[PDB]
RNA sequence: GCACCUCGAUGUCGGCUCGUCGCAUCCUGGGGCUGAAGAAGGUCCCAAGGGUUGGGCUGUUCGCCCAUUAAAGCGGCACGCGAGCUGGGUUCAGAACGUCGUGAGACAGUUCGGUCUCUAUCCGCCACGGGCGCAGGAGGCUUGAGGGGGGCUCUUCCUAGUACGAGAGGACCGGAAGGGACGCACCUCUGGUUUCCCAGCUGUCCCUCCAGGGGCAUAAGCUGGGUAGCCAUGUGCGGAAGGGAUAACCGCUGAAAGCAUCUAAGCGGGAAGCCCGCCCCAAGAUGAGGCCUCCCACGGCGUCAAGCCGGUAAGGACCCGGGAAGACGACCCGGUGGAUGGGCCGGGGGUGUAAGCGCCGCGAGGCGUUGAGCCGACCGGUCCCAAUCGUCCGAGGUCU
RNA sequence: GCAUGAGUAACGAUAAAGAGGGUGAGAAUCCCUCUCGCCGUAAGCCCAAGGGUUCCUACGCAAUGGUCGUCAGCGUAGGG
RNA sequence: AGUGAGGGCGCGAGCGAUAACGUCCGCGUCCGAGCGCGGGAACAACCGAGACCGCCAGCUAAGGCCCCCAAGUCUGGGCU
């Protein structure tokens, strides 16, 4: 190894296009069908503890 | 031309004139023409098969209507066999003779990234007599400021098969229509479970 | 859409019965088909069973055996067709299922590991003399 | 008559490394070899090789020259 | 699966006991020898007033290996050692003897000699 | 590769993941429901299945055969006792994984609950 | 030789690794002449497709030697390759010999020792995604422009002991069989691994005193084995066949030039080479292609914009259960109208006779119950558990 | 003074963690309980140097802590 | 004041090998300082020509006039 070095300094462009991709995703979600809070599909509702019908925790 | 479509089931070996051989099986059977392929109306020679049944439940409509005017329940592979225009309806099996010589395509096992050594045989470093951390590497992949580039195509480390693999001249050593079964001296690519293509051989 | 019985299936048609049940440290006789240039002849080969390797119908095993002062291991088909019969010379009991460790012992100490299999051979002796009485009148 | 020309061994820095000053010349009728890697210079090691070579050769037929002479008087 | 630097048991009475392969006679590169092929091999150590001596280079022809044989009935042979028989520029075995089992593919190979000569083929 | 390679690796080696198994089946078999990062509670699904399964079978074999993951005298009588009871008309499945709408702050990590069932 | 770039640095031999190009060709292929009988050899021409071994000695390159081989080619690429490795050589400081010098020291003289720098920004290269485009929107199936890969070779036998030869030897043409290396794929067999699949064992600490077990001795304590998977030493298969155009070279017909001439018009033959043929990529082939099938008409504004808003259509995406797919993405299967993962059950397979009790022996133990007990992944079954319920996007087709 | 490399290298021994309960605006990281692992001629205990309030109590988290922080050898006061 | 490293080309000599983008002199020239403009594909010094500034005017130089690219696919006459 020979200590591999940056010969230019990126330029903003370069820099801000590499960054094109680094936006964020918005939280998918759903409303719950008991409380019709919204929460993440698939998870327990951590408002009223409900999931298929059944209350599964108590909130 | 000559082929079918099928799924690789396993390999074991049978006995024959007191010698052992190594088979991989084949189902193939049956599959049903969906649409042939006219110079008229596409410019070449060739027909859709279909292979493995489908859930009806589960076809949407553009899929459907090309199934309709076939005029056969729907399925789960369409593949052509290419300058293949078969007489019949339905390609079984039956096309083919214990003793002929086909060529087997399937998509090979999928390896992943794959280092130098499994991908393309290079020999690595020395394991031992001074190797600062090269056991593995490809080497110098150059020259120096001529040409001060590398060929394009230069052997690499990357994603090694899961991919197109055709195995020529494999024997047939048997067929069992009433099981749709095809058996192949020899190995064939991928997985079972697998799609494979049978076609007669192109080898003289 | 079974794979495994696909294969199985398929193996059916060249599956034996005949052959006589046997275990690793049992002695055995296997009567076996080859070529002398031309003919075909019967060659006999006995000795050891060192191991047993299963895979249904692909199963087979070694036999291990000194000759002439050098030692002989064969590997068999357990359905191969070459085999004309398997006869079973001695039983013995083994501890485990893998027998190499003997390629190392003195044809005493082989011996003093290997103590004859006395249940199974008085089920042996029980069994035959069992069916004998319907192979008369 | 063939010559060799390769690195020679030993000291000399980065010169002795890049250079192929070393020379053996094999006298091939009688395969009688010289090899001399003394100075720097290619060709003045030929010369001397070129030298010895010949001294050699010469020497080696004047010796069998004496023992027939030598001998057929014997 | 002999190679060279491998180490045989001389199988006749030639008055060799040991010999080093030193070369394979199949082909212009073959990496390893077999049952039936034929070796190149120095004679590594001897019995006294033998025919060959120690530092002897000769031709012999490989009849056992401890690595098993496959076979086209599915079956497989080996043996405790790896054993061979000098032979002369013919491929005929300059003893008169031979000693042990030798593997039955020496027939096919041709050695018709040293199977008649050996005490058991197997 | 890994193909067709069954279980999780969980970043510990052999002997620490697998007392983390037990220690989560002691805490299961404790609680009856526990929360844990979705991988763990999907190992520990099958684990806890298979003990809960051996304690319907009742046997002193079976007790022994517990003790050696459990190691709790007074535990394992409570499984044999008071929960293989409640599962004698029931084929496997012991348990259940759900999965929460709440990851851990310092980490990020999903959680999910694991719990007998009725 | 010169001193033109580089002394605010262009790391210098050999080895290893990976090669790629040249052809003045080492081998294989096709030829002419031969002091070519045949077999061989010599010399020259064409030809770069592929091939071109393993060791002893020395840091060596070179070279000698052993054993083979069809052959063991030569060169370029900073005498290719140290931000790829080595560091034996060379080229610091130690020390010694010979040697030169009164000396300090010195030596294309020799000898022993002697720090080789984790992070790749751009180009290049190997792989994989995201965006947009492909003038209606889709789901499939395809065409192959242009690329890539591959391309080696030997021995034996028949033809036939024939043609040839005094003999020794010994063919062309045509046909057959078995090899070496290399390539791709595979796990039936052979052979590895198989970090907890089974068993045995030592020490110690613990549970519970016995029995039985658990921790630790490695990040498996050790040992004997070992499925699936990944594998080579194992298995299959490959190079072709053939079509076309040619090179050197051999010819037909044929003038100029009554004859002759392979050529000036025109024709035939002819290489492992060329273009096809075989395998693989492939429509960002912006020259964005093709075929089958599906969806429909605008709901409203907006002059100048073929624009916009925004519900839907065919469909698609999200989330979830997974996957011989995988770094992440991507790809494939499945989501209750369900066998996708987990458990349970069965089969396969591994280990090799559990615990408990009974019997025998003072006992260590042995025998029986017993091929028992345990039992990852493989092949299947089973809704017991988990893929609840949902959410978002997406035409309404510009002009002659 | 502020950029680039770049949300990249790193987060300092591979002795190892898990769950429950509590506290709190906030908890992988603080407290309590059970389980697991590690050291044990030490990784435990006691002197001497050196350091100079780091000791105990209560309140507290901006900074210091390579993350977090309700915790601390940190901040404030009191005591010793 | 600066200069007292010059360089290329043509010609005349020495050195060199009737080698060198070689070296050393002599006459001239240009680059140096005209790496400003046209030509010679590209190109200090070869051909043309010495740029005070402006113009959507004109003539010529070298070199060119088939397309890239301004102007003849000009006109006679030969050769290959
Ligand atoms: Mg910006
Ligand atoms: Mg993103
Ligand atoms: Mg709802
Ligand atoms: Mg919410
Ligand atoms: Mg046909
Ligand atoms: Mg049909
Ligand atoms: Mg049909
Ligand atoms: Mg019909
Ligand atoms: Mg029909
Ligand atoms: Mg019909
Ligand atoms: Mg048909
Ligand atoms: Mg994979
Ligand atoms: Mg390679
Ligand atoms: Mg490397
Ligand atoms: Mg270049
Ligand atoms: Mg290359
Ligand atoms: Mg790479
Ligand atoms: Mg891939
Ligand atoms: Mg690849
Ligand atoms: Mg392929
Ligand atoms: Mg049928
Ligand atoms: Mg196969
Ligand atoms: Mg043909
Ligand atoms: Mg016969
Ligand atoms: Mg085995
Ligand atoms: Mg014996
Ligand atoms: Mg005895
Ligand atoms: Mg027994
Ligand atoms: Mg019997
Ligand atoms: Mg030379
Ligand atoms: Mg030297
Ligand atoms: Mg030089
Ligand atoms: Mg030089
Ligand atoms: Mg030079
Ligand atoms: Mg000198
Ligand atoms: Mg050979
Ligand atoms: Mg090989
Ligand atoms: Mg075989
Ligand atoms: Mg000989
Ligand atoms: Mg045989
Ligand atoms: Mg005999
Ligand atoms: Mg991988
Ligand atoms: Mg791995
Ligand atoms: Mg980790
Ligand atoms: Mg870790
Ligand atoms: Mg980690
Ligand atoms: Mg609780
Ligand atoms: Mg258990
Ligand atoms: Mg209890
Ligand atoms: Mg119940
Ligand atoms: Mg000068
Ligand atoms: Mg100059
Ligand atoms: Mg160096
Ligand atoms: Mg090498
Ligand atoms: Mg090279
Ligand atoms: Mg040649
Ligand atoms: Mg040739
Ligand atoms: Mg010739
Ligand atoms: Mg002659
Ligand atoms: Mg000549
Ligand atoms: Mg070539
Ligand atoms: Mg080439
Ligand atoms: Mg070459
Ligand atoms: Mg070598
Ligand atoms: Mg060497
Ligand atoms: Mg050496
Ligand atoms: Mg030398
Ligand atoms: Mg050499
Ligand atoms: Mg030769
Ligand atoms: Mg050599
Ligand atoms: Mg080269
Ligand atoms: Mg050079
Ligand atoms: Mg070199
Ligand atoms: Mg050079
Ligand atoms: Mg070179
Ligand atoms: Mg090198
Ligand atoms: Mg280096
Ligand atoms: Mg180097
Ligand atoms: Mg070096
Ligand atoms: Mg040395
Ligand atoms: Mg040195
Ligand atoms: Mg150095
Ligand atoms: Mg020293
Ligand atoms: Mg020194
Ligand atoms: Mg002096
Ligand atoms: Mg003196
Ligand atoms: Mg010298
Ligand atoms: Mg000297
Ligand atoms: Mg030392
Ligand atoms: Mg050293
Ligand atoms: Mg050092
Ligand atoms: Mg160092
Ligand atoms: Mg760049
Ligand atoms: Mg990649
Ligand atoms: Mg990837
Ligand atoms: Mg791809
Ligand atoms: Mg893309
Ligand atoms: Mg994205
Ligand atoms: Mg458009
Ligand atoms: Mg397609
Ligand atoms: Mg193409
Ligand atoms: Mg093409
Ligand atoms: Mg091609
Ligand atoms: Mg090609
Ligand atoms: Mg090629
Ligand atoms: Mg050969
Ligand atoms: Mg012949
Ligand atoms: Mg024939
Ligand atoms: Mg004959
Ligand atoms: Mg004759
Ligand atoms: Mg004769
Ligand atoms: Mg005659
Ligand atoms: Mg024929
Ligand atoms: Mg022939
Ligand atoms: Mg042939
Ligand atoms: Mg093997
Ligand atoms: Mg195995
Ligand atoms: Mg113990
Ligand atoms: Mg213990
Ligand atoms: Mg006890
Ligand atoms: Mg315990
Ligand atoms: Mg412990
Ligand atoms: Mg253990
Ligand atoms: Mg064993
Ligand atoms: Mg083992
Ligand atoms: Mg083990
Ligand atoms: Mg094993
Ligand atoms: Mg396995
Ligand atoms: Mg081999
Ligand atoms: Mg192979
Ligand atoms: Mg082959
Ligand atoms: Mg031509
Ligand atoms: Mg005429
Ligand atoms: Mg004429
Ligand atoms: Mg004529
Ligand atoms: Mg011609
Ligand atoms: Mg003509
Ligand atoms: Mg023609
Ligand atoms: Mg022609
Ligand atoms: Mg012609
Ligand atoms: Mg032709
Ligand atoms: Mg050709
Ligand atoms: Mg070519
Ligand atoms: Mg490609
Ligand atoms: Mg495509
Ligand atoms: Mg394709
Ligand atoms: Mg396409
Ligand atoms: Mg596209
Ligand atoms: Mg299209
Ligand atoms: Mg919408
Ligand atoms: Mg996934
Ligand atoms: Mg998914
Ligand atoms: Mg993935
Ligand atoms: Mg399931
Ligand atoms: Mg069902
Ligand atoms: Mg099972
Ligand atoms: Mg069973
Ligand atoms: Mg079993
Ligand atoms: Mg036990
Ligand atoms: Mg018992
Ligand atoms: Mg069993
Ligand atoms: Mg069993
Ligand atoms: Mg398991
Ligand atoms: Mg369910
Ligand atoms: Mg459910
Ligand atoms: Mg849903
Ligand atoms: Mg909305
Ligand atoms: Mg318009
Ligand atoms: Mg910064
Ligand atoms: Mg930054
Ligand atoms: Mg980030
Ligand atoms: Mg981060
Ligand atoms: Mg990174
Ligand atoms: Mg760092
Ligand atoms: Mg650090
Ligand atoms: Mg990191
Ligand atoms: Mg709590
Ligand atoms: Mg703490
Ligand atoms: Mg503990
Ligand atoms: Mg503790
Ligand atoms: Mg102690
Ligand atoms: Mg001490
Ligand atoms: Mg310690
Ligand atoms: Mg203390
Ligand atoms: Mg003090
Ligand atoms: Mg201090
Ligand atoms: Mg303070
Ligand atoms: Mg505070
Ligand atoms: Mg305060
Ligand atoms: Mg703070
Ligand atoms: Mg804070
Ligand atoms: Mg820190
Ligand atoms: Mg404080
Ligand atoms: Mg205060
Ligand atoms: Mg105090
Ligand atoms: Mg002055
Ligand atoms: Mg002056
Ligand atoms: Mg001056
Ligand atoms: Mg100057
Ligand atoms: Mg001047
Ligand atoms: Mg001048
Ligand atoms: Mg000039
Ligand atoms: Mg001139
Ligand atoms: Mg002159
Ligand atoms: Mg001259
Ligand atoms: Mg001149
Ligand atoms: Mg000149
Ligand atoms: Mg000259
Ligand atoms: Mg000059
Ligand atoms: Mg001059
Ligand atoms: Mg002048
Ligand atoms: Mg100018
Ligand atoms: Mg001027
Ligand atoms: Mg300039
Ligand atoms: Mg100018
Ligand atoms: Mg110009
Ligand atoms: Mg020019
Ligand atoms: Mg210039
Ligand atoms: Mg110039
Ligand atoms: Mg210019
Ligand atoms: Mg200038
Ligand atoms: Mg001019
Ligand atoms: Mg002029
Ligand atoms: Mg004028
Ligand atoms: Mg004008
Ligand atoms: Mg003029
Ligand atoms: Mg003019
Ligand atoms: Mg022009
Ligand atoms: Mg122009
Ligand atoms: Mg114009
Ligand atoms: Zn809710």
């Amino acid at each position: 190894a020979k200590h591999p070095v940056p010969k230019k300094k990126t330029s903003k462009a370069r820099r801000d296009a590499r960054r094109s991709h680094h936006a964020l995703t918005p939280p998918i979600l759903v409303p719950c069908p008991e409380c019709k809070a919204m929460k993440p599909p698939h998870t327990v509702c951590p408002e009223c503890g409900y999931y298929a019908g059944r209350k599964v925790l108590e909130v | 031309m000559k082929g079918i479509l099928g799924v690789k089931v396993g390999m074991t070996r049978i006995f024959r004139d007191d010698r052992a051989v190594p088979v991989t099986v084949i189902l193939a059977g049956p599959c049903p023409v969906v649409q042939r392929r006219t110079p008229e109306k596409d410019g070449y020679t060739a027909v859709q098969l279909g292979f493995l049944p489908q859930n009806p439940k589960r076809v949407n409509r553009p899929l459907k209507g090309h199934f309709a005017k076939a005029g056969v329940e729907p399925v789960r592979i369409l593949r052509e066999i290419r300058d293949f225009n078969p007489e019949g309806d339905t390609v079984t099996v039956e096309i083919f003779k214990p003793g002929e010589r086909v060529d087997v395509t399937g998509t090979s096992k999928g390896r992943g990234f794959a280092g130098v050594m499994k991908r393309w045989n290079f020999a690595g470093g020395p394991d031992s007599h001074g190797a600062h951390k090269i056991h593995r590497h490809p080497g110098s992949i150059g020259n120096r400021k001529t040409p001060g580039r590398v060929y394009k195509g230069k052997k690499m480390a990357g994603h090694y098969g899961a991919e197109r693999v055709t195995v020529m001249n494999l024997e047939v050593v048997d067929v069992i229509p009433e099981e749709n079964l095809l058996l192949v001296k020899g190995a064939v690519p991928g997985p079972n479970g697998g799609l494979v293509i049978v076609r007669e051989t192109k080898k003289a | 859409m079974n794979r495994g019985a696909l294969i199985k299936l398929v193996e059916s048609r060249y599956v034996r019965t005949d052959l006589p049940e046997f275990r690793p440290g049992d002695t055995v006789r296997v009567s076996y088909k080859v070529k002398e240039g031309n003919r075909t002849r019967i060659q006999d080969f006995e000795g050891i069973v060192i191991r047993i390797r299963r895979n249904g119908f692909n199963t087979t095993f070694t036999v291990r055996k000194v000759s002439y002062g050098v030692g002989v291991e064969r590997i068999f088909p357990l359905h191969s067709p070459l085999i004309q019969k398997i006869d079973i010379v001695q039983r013995g009991r083994a501890r485990r299922a893998k027998l190499y460790f003997i390629r190392n012992l003195s044809d005493r100490e082989i011996r003093r590991k290997l103590r004859a299999d006395r249940k199974r051979i008085d089920k042996d002796r029980a069994a035959e003399r069992a069916a004998k009485e319907e192979v008369q009148k | 008559l063939r010559i060799d020309t390769f690195r020679s061994s030993g000291a000399g820095g980065q010169h002795v490394n890049t250079t192929d000053s070393a020379i053996r010349i094999t006298h091939l009728p009688t395969g009688i070899v010289v090899e001399c890697q003394d100075e720097r210079s290619q060709h003045k090691n030929k010369a001397k090789a070129l030298s010895v070579l010949g001294a050699r050769i010469h020497a080696a037929e004047m010796a069998k020259r004496q023992q027939a002479e030598a001998s057929t008087r014997r | 699966m002999i190679q060279p630097q491998t180490y045989l048991e001389v199988a006749d009475n030639t008055g060799a006991r040991k010999i080093m392969c030193i070369r394979v006679l199949k082909g212009s590169n073959a990496k390893y020898a077999t049952v039936g092929d034929v070796i190149v091999a120095s004679v590594k150590e001897a019995i006294p007033r033998g025919a060959v001596k120690e530092g002897d280079v000769v031709k012999a022809v490989v009849v056992r290996t401890k690595k098993e044989v496959k076979r086209p009935d599915g079956s497989a042979i080996r043996f405790d050692d790896n054993a061979a028989v000098i032979i002369n520029n013919q491929l005929e075995p300059r003893g008169t003897r031979v000693f042990g089992p030798v593997a039955r593919e020496l027939r096919e190979k041709g050695f018709m000699k040293i199977v008649s000569l050996a005490p058991e083929v197997l | 590769m890994r193909h067709l390679k069954s279980g999780r690796k969980l970043n510990r080696h052999s002997s620490h993941r697998l007392a983390l198994y037990r220690n989560q089946a002691k805490s299961l078999l404790t609680h009856g429901r526990i929360t844990t990062t979705v991988p763990k509670a999907k190992e520990l699904r099958g684990f806890v299945d298979h003990l809960i399964h051996l304690a319907k079978r009742g046997d002193l074999h079976a007790r022994r055969l517990v003790l050696r993951d459990l190691q709790d005298v007074k535990l394992v009588r409570k499984l044999f006792d008071e929960i293989a009871p409640r599962y004698r008309d029931r084929q496997g499945g012991y348990t259940r994984v759900l999965k929460l709408a709440e990851r851990r702050r310092g980490d990020g990590a999903p959680l999910a609950l694991v719990e007998l069932v009725e």
